[PDB]
């Protein structure tokens, strides 16, 4: 349905084969699904129409809260408590959003694995690659901070990684 | 169905239990015979097992011990 | 004539296979009579209170009280530091701690050394 | 009184379950996932109407 | 389980106990009835072949040898009666046994049902309450100054006495309480 | 809406109704064992349908219906798998349980 | 407690204890829900040899059968598309070494 | 249902039935109050065999200490009735 | 958060102004109302804590503990009124006053923003507990128990105070927010090592750590029922809460320092679980089980990972509820038979069926049957330890076995078998005891229904 | 199997190694060999979702059998011809594998005997 | 997994053949069957193991049900040494137990055949441990051995139970349950095998002697 955006959670065009009966015998599945329709799907549908009619007469809205961008931990003086507080809250919000992005990619991966059946090892290479890239980025950003993590420790980790990369590049250039 | 003890004699039996027992043994044996008649290859095998000794050298592509 | 049975700690010797019960003496008979007299006196003492119509509650057993007290509160007053006690205490209370410390320290040193060289296959290791 | 059991113990639970799955569970992505239906040569797709060709002229090992 | 044990077993008692154990284990080995009868008659003949030995030392030596043979040749899995101490239904119905004093704790609503049963129960309780002191007096008089040597108890001897210490033997719950 | 999921969930759902009724005036009567046996038989005959659907078209499903809790990156949800193994094992177990409870009706009569 | 006489009228039948008699130091370990020391038909130290011999023999023979495996007189199973290179993990931009099978 | 409510008359009948099938005791001279050692003239092994026959008949075992004291059929039936809670 | 603190200080004069036959009713009703009010603290944020004022704040780690305390007070009130029937009115009011003061101290302890105020309240909790144990205990060893309860604590906590004031002379603040935001690494020096030990050993002795646990069997066995409930349910969790708070300043010295405590905790959980297998006293078994669970929590806090912290929080709440329920269950039988020997009263399932059902549920929750929060916390801690080192799965695994054994052992010894013949005074269970068991057990499963409320701030 | 006895008790060199086979070039003894062909396309096998092990050279008969079973669903006794064709293809594949095993065996035997004979000739 | 399954099935089958409690024999039988399933999993045939689980459920439940019927009839007696001639005294129980035993031993075209026969012939035709193969064969011989033990000691011969005969199996619940499980144990194997898609590659080329190995060891 239109409950979710179809670009964030994509699905293939869903090709399904037409029935090709080859027996004079009846199909028990078709009879049973007809009875299920007439006996279950219609009363449930009618109840849903009544519920939706009641819901339409009382329509109200809720909104997505918007957060501005404040200076990061890098633009903060050493002991400036208020700038540190704002940067820390922003960093925690971004950490939560990154966790949710990883969750979305993992949901894509699981749906692909279940959808492709016996051909999942070949038909889901792109999803596995996306998860690998996202997981590598997330692990570089946040892993090994431990409990009592903060934006300052993340910045120290990034600085250490950048220093190591600069040393490696400088040494490789001299080769 | 009321069945009383016997005290050193054979217990009483009702005709229904003998009928059911004989009928079920009979249908078991009928099913076995019918399935064997129609699906014998499920027990005796279907395709002949070849004997590799009767395979010609030319067929296997082996040189006559000279090259 | 037949292969013999050797008793052990967890498979004890049967009464009928006990040579002490086949070479008996009048002293042994007197001892058995005394044991039966003691048991009968205890049984009568118990049954007198068990069948009492006016008794409501539990019948206190001095043997159970002695058992619990000996297993709990009589141990430290009867403890003496001896070579056996000292050795067993030191072993059972020290050896496992250092054994596990050495095992865990070696394992974590190996893991850290492997991580430093960058060959541990830590891909997808998000949660810790 | 005769067939009341099939109503209070089968029909009502299936009504509740079907409503919950159709209008609440499905309203989120990737909640009910089905593996793709099998496709064989010579089949016709319902949505597109495309047909699948036959299979490379069997050597007929009769 | 009902009889008071003695201070020791006599030679004939041990002989009879070994005879019974050997017969039971031989039946365990000889499943079928005719084979068991044959070998049990053979065992009985072997057993009473030394029946007339006037030398007690040789008698005890023979008993010891017989017990060694029994322990070597016993059945590792002998037949046990289902309700015997080793049976498959030994203590099966113990959880259904409830002591009688629990009936004192019933709510008066629960006692409103079964009025005649509780009237009879009151009669029994009155009988026990009346008989207790006479039982205690009889036990005091019969017993020796040192104490009681065995666990055997005396019977009632007077006009309307009840046997002392009878309440918990007579009011056993049941063998199949539920 | 593809009754496979609805029927597979209903089969497991209706097994709990006698457990909920175990505090009513049916757990105190002598009709409780028959009530439970009838419930199991109904569950079996209902579960026979998804097996037929799978035998027809090989249909398999996963249903993640309730989101229990989510860690930072791991999401834990109440999810059921209805592949071949589940739809083949459920009717067999229900059939065996139905037979065994009907047997226990007679075997445990004096309990 | 298992070796106590079960046909005696104990004050505590399940525990097989009498009121007033001395209690063993390790009663809770011998409660007969637990460690049992009753005489066995076969001697201890004889059961041990038989059990250990069985276990060691089975282990040794399993190792022997692993180093002398059983198999049919056939060649390896052959798969069409370069051993299904794209099926077993894809990698569609490497042009692997071609695997070719011939009729015989 | 289960086994019938066994009564004292049934116990006596079965005990006597087992006793007259003992080839060493003649049926006619046997009575309910006959002492095994005095009237029938049996020794201890015969008493043991009688006790095992009773155990097989009634499907449960009597301990040896109790079994030694039973010396006439009336005691046997009384022991059986007390063991199985038989009052009628 | 004075909206919860003031009603308890009002519980005080209400108790002291009540009629002689209405104290229990008023105390129970208003304690339950206070618990309902405190339920509002569960609405926590995702980034920072609820900073009420300069003095008090609520975090996601402390709110479940506060709710547990306020819920436990009515349970102790219900449990105590049975064995205090013959007591005079003034002494009953004094007992209720001690319980109220303990709850007030715990409430103020779990929300103090400064570490020194936390220390003062966490030490003020000692006096009412000691008075309760040494005055309303039953046997003569209670006096000795009180001493073991007192000095064992103080010997651990006196150094901490020194360390605390020292820190304030170096950083200038003990406020937990400022401490967290201005954190600096600890160097590897002898001074820093001893600062670490001073900061840690008080909480270690409170858990208690294996080898420092000898006070706990004595104190928990000799105390009255309400004392045992509060000792096992909340007072042990003070050490865990304090350790989770104080570990923010001990990095990175913690990795080197923790090793002996980790080995002590693991081998000690094994040893205490083994001790539970041979125990003739029913209360001592529950005490040693508490020691084992708290050792698991110590490992969780010490390895210092987010999953370990969630596991520690969940396990602390679950253990509090379970241990209180088990102590109440044991006290019912003790009140019946006036003895603590476990083999004295057997086959109680025959006489008390619903009580046996309560016993079964409590024993099931003790051994961490899924999906109870006991199992959630235990599994999270085990996963964190496995990440720390793959060999830990051995020791933890062994614990998971032994625990179950003794738990079921307890049940099998008390409820199954045949009843003792000469014990003829097992009266039917009262409504009060059944209600106490139900009010213990229902919140556990309700919490299982929604587990994120007890998973702590790392969620 | 007799091959196991011939290898374990028999000389190891003469007998073929199941793990290491073949050891000779495919066109060694043959003047020319046809390349074995595949009927089912990779796309067809992917759509049929056969299996990673059922995608052998007999996959086309398996696809036909699966289609026939799906079409004749209530009559689960109607797909006997297609089953027989798939089984026959599998039997031919197994026979060809036996052919390859025997080829390796007799090639190893002939090669080792010829090398030993040439060495004996050159040694005198 | 293969070695563990092989040792388990052999050990349990060897323990079963000397037992005298019928419930113990059936328990060792199901333990040996579980070992056989473990062996099947060890040779990379999970679907065959699942199929064997499904087949085994029917006749194992029915065998335990018949054992319980015998136990109830003979006053809660479980030792086979006190069970005599129940072939004529208990007709329906006799035929049910005979069918269950024949299905457990893999008689052709019964429910147990369609899984056990395939498992045996898949073990014979795989690159596997030799000792595991030998132990699987010895265990599948011992299975027939202990089935013979049960039938011989429980149903053939002369009575060995106490003289108060209370045998009565004329109860509709017992008959209906056993008959339902009987129909299952007769037809379920064929019905399930023919109605399932091919998830394995069959063995179509097999030596004649190796094709009949299970039958030969069973009759031996
Ligand atoms: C799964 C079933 C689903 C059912 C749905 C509805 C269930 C509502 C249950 C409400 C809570 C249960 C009651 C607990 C307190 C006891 C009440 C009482 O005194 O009973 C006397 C009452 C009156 O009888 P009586 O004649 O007085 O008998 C007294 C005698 O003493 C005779 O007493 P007794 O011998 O009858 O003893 C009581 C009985 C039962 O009593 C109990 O033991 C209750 C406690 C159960 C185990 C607790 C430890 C494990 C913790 C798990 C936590 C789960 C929390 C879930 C949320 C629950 C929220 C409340 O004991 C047992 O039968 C053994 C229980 C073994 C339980 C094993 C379950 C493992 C997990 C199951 C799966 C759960 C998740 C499902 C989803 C999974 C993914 C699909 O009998 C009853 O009312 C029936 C008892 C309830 C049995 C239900 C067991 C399953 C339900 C578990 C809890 C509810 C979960 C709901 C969601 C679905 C799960
Ligand atoms: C991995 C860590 C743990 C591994 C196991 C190590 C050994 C654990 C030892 C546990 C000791 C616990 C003692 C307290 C329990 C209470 C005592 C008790 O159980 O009583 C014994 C009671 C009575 O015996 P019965 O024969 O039934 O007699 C009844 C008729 N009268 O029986 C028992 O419960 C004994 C159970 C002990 C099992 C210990 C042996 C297990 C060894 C496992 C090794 C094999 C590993 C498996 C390999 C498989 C391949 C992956
Ligand atoms: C009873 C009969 C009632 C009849 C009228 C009701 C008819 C349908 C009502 C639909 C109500 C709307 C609805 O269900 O929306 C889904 C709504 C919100 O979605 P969430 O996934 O929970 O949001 C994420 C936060 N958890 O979820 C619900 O409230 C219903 C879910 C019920 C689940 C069934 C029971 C599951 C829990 C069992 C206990 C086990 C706990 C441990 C689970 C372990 C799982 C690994
Ligand atoms: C029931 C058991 C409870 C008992 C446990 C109590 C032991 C607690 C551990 C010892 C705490 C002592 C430390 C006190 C606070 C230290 C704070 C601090 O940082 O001071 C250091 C200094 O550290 C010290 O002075 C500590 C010295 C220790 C003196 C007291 C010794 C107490 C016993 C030590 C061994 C005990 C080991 C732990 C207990 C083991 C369990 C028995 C820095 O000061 P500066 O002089 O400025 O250094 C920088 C410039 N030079
Ligand atoms: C199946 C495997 C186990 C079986 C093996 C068992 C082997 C044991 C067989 C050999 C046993 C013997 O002969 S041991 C022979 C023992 N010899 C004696 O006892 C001599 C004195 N006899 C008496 O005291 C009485 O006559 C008495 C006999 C007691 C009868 O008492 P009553 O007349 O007043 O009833």
């Amino acid at each position: 349905p239109d409950s979710w955006d179809k670009d964030v959670y994509p699905e293939p065009p869903r090709r399904t084969p037409a029935p090709a009966p080859q027996t004079s015998l009846p199909n028990p599945v078709t009879y049973l699904t007809k009875i299920f329709d007439l006996l279950v799907d219609r009363p449930v549908t009618l109840a849903r129409e009544f519920i939706e009619q009641q819901h339409a007469k009382n329509r109200y809205y809720y909104y997505h809260r918007e957060f501005r961008r404040v200076p990061d931990i890098t633009e903060c003086e050493e002991k400036d408590i208020l700038c540190m507080f704002e940067a820390e809250m922003q960093w925690r919000r971004d950490y939560k959003v990154d966790q949710e992005i990883v969750n979305i990619i993992q949901e894509r991966l699981k749906a692909c694995q279940q959808r492709e059946g016996e051909s999942y090892r070949q038909n889901c290479a792109k999803e596995l690659e996306q998860f690998t890239q996202v997981s590598k980025a997330f692990q570089d950003r946040y892993s090994d901070l431990g409990a009592h993590y903060s934006a300052r420790k993340c910045l120290a980790k990034q600085k250490q990684r950048m220093l190591a990369e600069r040393k490696a590049a400088k040494e490789a250039a001299a080769a | 169905v009321h069945i009383e003890p016997r005290y050193r004699q054979f217990p009483q039996l009702t005709r229904s239990q003998l009928i059911q027992a004989e009928f079920f043994s009979a249908t078991m044996w009928f099913w076995i015979l019918w399935r064997f008649w129609h699906d014998s290859d499920a027990v005796l095998g279907h395709f002949p097992y070849p004997d590799p000794s009767q395979w010609t050298d030319e067929e296997l592509g082996i040189l006559p011990d000279d090259e | 004539s037949f292969p013999k049975y050797k008793p052990s700690r967890l498979a004890t010797l049967p009464a009928t296979l006990d040579p002490a019960e086949y070479d008996i003496s009048p002293e042994t008979r007197k001892a058995q009579a005394e044991r039966l007299a003691i048991r009968s006196r205890l049984k009568r003492e118990y049954l007198l209170q068990y069948n009492d119509p006016n008794r409501l509650g539990v019948i206190e057993d001095p043997a159970l009280i002695r058992w619990t007290y000996a297993r709990s509160a009589n141990i430290y007053p009867n403890f003496r530091p001896t070579p056996k006690t000292s050795l067993l205490g030191a072993l059972f209370g020290i050896g496992p701690l250092f054994f596990w410390y050495y095992v865990f320290k070696t394992d974590r040193d190996k893991k850290e050394k492997l991580i430093q060289e960058g060959k541990l296959d830590q891909t997808f290791n998000i949660s810790y | 009184r005769h067939s009341i059991f099939a109503v209070t113990h089968v029909l009502i639970p299936v009504w509740i379950i079907h409503y919950y799955l159709k209008y609440h569970v499905t309203a989120k992505p990737y909640t009910v996932v089905e593996r793709k239906p099998r496709i064989f040569p010579g089949d016709t797709i319902l949505e597109t109407g495309e047909v699948i060709p036959l299979m490379k002229e069997f050597p007929d090992q009769h | 389980a009902f009889s008071a044990p003695a201070a020791y077993l006599t030679h004939q008692q041990k002989v009879l106990r070994l005879y019974k154990r050997a017969l039971r284990h031989l039946e365990s080995w000889c499943v079928h009835r005719d084979k068991y009868r044959y070998f049990a008659c053979l065992m009985r003949a072997r057993f009473d072949e030394h029946k007339n030995e006037k030398d007690m030392v040789k008698a005890t030596q023979l008993l010891r040898q017989a017990e060694e043979e029994f322990w070597y040749g016993q059945h590792p899995q002998p037949y046990i009666f289902p309700e015997s101490p080793g049976g498959t239904s030994y203590e099966r119905y113990e959880c259904y046994k409830v002591p009688e004093w629990c009936l004192d704790d019933w709510h008066p609503s629960e006692k409103a049902m079964y009025p005649d049963y509780f009237a009879k129960r009151e009669q029994w309780k009155r009988l026990r309450r009346e008989s207790w002191e006479r039982e205690v007096k009889q036990l005091q008089e019969e017993t020796p100054p040192g104490g009681p040597r065995t666990e055997a108890l005396p019977p009632a001897r007077k006009e309307g006495d009840l046997p002392p210490l009878w309440w918990h033997i007579v009011t056993r719950p049941r063998e199949r309480p539920m | 809406m593809n009754p496979f999921a609805s029927l597979t969930l209903t089969t497991l759902t209706i097994l709990t109704i006698p457990i909920m009724m175990s505090n009513s005036n049916i757990y105190k009567t002598n009709l409780y064992p028959n009530y439970v046996k009838t419930t199991v038989s109904y569950a079996f005959t209902l579960s026979l349908v998804p097996l037929l659907m799978f035998m027809h078209t090989g249909q398999e499903m996963i249903i993640s219906n309730w989101h229990w809790m989510t860690l930072q990156t791991v999401e834990l949800s109440l999810s059921f798998k209805m592949d071949y193994f589940s739809v083949m094992f459920i009717p067999v177990a229900l059939f065996v349980t139905w037979s065994i409870m009907e047997f226990s009706m007679w075997y445990m009569h004096s309990d | 407690q298992q070796e106590r006489d079960p046909w005696y009228d104990w004050d505590h039948p399940d525990l097989r204890l009498n009121w007033g008699e001395p209690i063993h130091w390790d009663l809770d370990m011998y409660i007969r829900n637990r460690v049992d020391t009753s005489p066995t038909p076969v001697s201890w130290n004889t059961m041990c040899k038989h059990l250990f011999g069985f276990v060691a023999f089975m282990l040794f023979m399993f190792w022997v059968g692993e180093i002398y495996p059983s198999y049919q007189p056939v060649g390896p199973k052959q798969y069409p598309y370069n051993d299904l290179y794209l099926e077993r993990g894809g990698d569609p931009t490497k042009e692997p070494e071609p695997v070719v099978h011939y009729e015989i | 249902s289960d086994a019938p409510p066994l009564t004292l008359e049934a116990i006596k009948d079965r005990v006597l039935y087992v006793l007259k099938l003992y080839d060493k005791i003649d049926p006619e001279k046997l009575s309910v109050n006959s002492h095994f050692m005095k009237d029938l003239g049996l020794d201890s092994l015969d008493q043991v065999e009688i006790i095992m026959a009773m155990e097989d008949e009634f499907g449960f075992e009597i301990p040896d200490i109790d079994a030694e004291k039973l010396m006439c059929p009336q005691e046997i039936v009384d022991y059986i009735a007390d063991k199985k809670d038989v009052y009628e | 958060m004075l909206k919860i603190i003031i009603p308890t200080t009002m519980l005080l004069p209400m108790t002291w102004m009540s009629k002689h036959n209405m104290i229990w009713i008023n105390a129970t009703v208003h304690s339950l109302l206070i618990s309902l009010i405190s339920l509002s603290l569960l609405n926590q944020l995702g980034e920072n804590s609820l900073n009420f004022s300069l003095t008090f704040f609520s975090d996601s780690l402390s709110a479940p503990l506060l709710v547990l305390t306020t819920w436990l007070l009515p349970l102790m009130l219900m449990a105590s009124q049975s064995h205090l029937s013959k007591e005079t009115t003034t002494r009953k009011k004094l007992y209720i006053t001690m319980l109220i003061l303990l709850q007030l101290f715990l409430i103020m302890t779990f929300t103090a923003t400064e570490l020194i105020l936390f220390y003062i309240l966490f030490e003020a909790t000692l006096v009412p507990t000691l008075i309760i144990i040494t005055r309303w205990g039953n046997q003569t060893e209670r006096l000795n128990a009180g001493l073991y309860f007192l000095f064992y604590t103080l010997a651990g906590s006196l150094p901490l105070l020194v360390a605390l004031v020292y820190i304030q002379n170096t950083t200038g603040s003990l406020n937990f927010l400022i401490i967290h935001y201005w954190s600096h690494p600890l160097s590897n020096s002898w001074s820093n090592i001893f600062m670490w030990l001073a900061c840690i050993m008080a909480f270690m002795v409170k858990m208690p750590l294996y080898g420092l646990h000898l006070w706990l069997p004595k104190a928990h066995v000799e105390a009255p029922i309400a004392g045992s409930m509060v000792l096992a349910a909340v007072l042990l969790k003070l050490g865990g809460y304090g350790m989770m708070r104080i570990t923010t300043i001990l990095n990175p010295l913690t990795n080197y320092m923790a090793y002996p405590f980790l080995m002590l905790s693991m081998w000690g959980m094994i040893m205490t679980s083994s001790i539970c297998l041979r125990q003739t006293d029913l209360k001592s078994l529950i005490a040693y089980s508490s020691v084992s669970h708290m050792a698991l929590v110590i490992v969780a806090i010490m390895i210092q990972t987010p999953w370990s912290f969630m596991g520690a929080t969940a396990l602390m709440i679950a253990h509090g509820l379970t241990s209180s329920m088990l102590f109440c269950l044991a006290n019912t039988n003790y009140e019946r038979v006036h003895s603590r020997t476990m083999i004295l009263a057997r086959g109680l399932q025959t006489l008390l069926p619903l009580m046996a059902t309560w016993w079964l549920v409590a024993s099931l929750t003790n051994l961490a049957l899924p999906p109870s929060i006991n199992l959630i916390g235990e599994l999270f801690i085990i996963t964190a330890s496995f990440s720390w080192s793959n060999i830990t799965i051995i020791l933890m695994g062994m614990n998971m076995m032994i625990t179950a054994l003794y738990s079921l052992y307890m049940l099998i010894t008390t409820q199954r078998g045949k009843y003792t013949h000469h014990i003829n005074n097992i009266k039917p269970s009262f409504t009060r005891e059944n209600a106490l068991m139900a009010l213990h057990i229902l919140p556990l499963l309700l919490l299982t229904l929604n587990p994120k409320m007890i998973l702590g701030p790392l969620y | 199997g007799a091959h196991l006895a011939r290898r374990y008790l028999g000389d190891a060199s003469k007998e073929p190694d199941p793990l290491r086979m073949p050891t000779f070039p495919p066109d060694y003894g043959f003047p020319e060999r046809k390349e074995r062909e595949m009927v089912a396309t990779q796309q067809e096998m992917n759509d049929a979702q056969l299996m990673l092990q059922q995608r052998d050279y007999c996959a086309h008969y398996l696809i036909q059998l699966l289609k026939c079973k799906r079409d004749s669903f209530p009559n689960f006794l109607a797909c006997k011809h297609e089953q027989h064709d798939w089984d026959y293809c599998e039997h031919l594949d197994y026979v060809k594998r036996m052919k390859e095993f025997e080829r390796e065996r007799r090639l190893l035997q002939r090669k080792k005997r010829r090398e030993q004979r040439e060495a004996e000739m050159a040694r005198g | 997994t293969l070695c563990l399954g092989a040792i388990t099935t052999l050990f349990t089958a060897l323990c079963a053949i000397t037992q005298n409690d019928i419930k113990k024999i059936v328990a060792f039988s199901t333990s040996s069957q579980l070992g056989l399933m473990m062996v099947t999993i060890g040779i990379n045939q999970p679907h065959l193991a699942f199929l064997h689980i499904c087949m085994h459920a029917f006749f194992k439940a029915m065998l335990f049900m018949c054992s319980g019927s015998i136990i109830h009839s003979l006053n809660d007696e479980q030792d086979i040494r006190k069970m005599g001639g129940l072939y004529k005294a208990m007709p329906f129980t006799t035929t049910a137990l005979i069918i269950g035993s024949l299905a457990l031993t893999g008689m052709p075209y019964l429910t147990g055949f369609y899984s056990k026969d395939l498992i045996i012939e898949a073990v014979n035709m795989s690159y596997t441990n030799a000792w595991a193969l030998l132990m699987t064969l010895i265990a599948t011989s011992l299975t027939a051995a202990y089935s013979t033990r049960i039938i011989f000691f429980a149903f053939l011969g002369k009575p060995r139970f106490p003289p108060l005969v209370l045998i009565n199996e004329n109860n509709p619940l017992l008959i209906n349950s056993i008959k339902r499980l009987l129909i299952g144990s007769i037809f379920a194997g064929f019905i399930i095998s023919n109605n399932i898609p091919p998830m394995t590659v069959p063995n179509t080329t097999m030596p004649l002697y190796m094709k009949m190995t299970a039958l030969i060891v069973t009759i031996m």
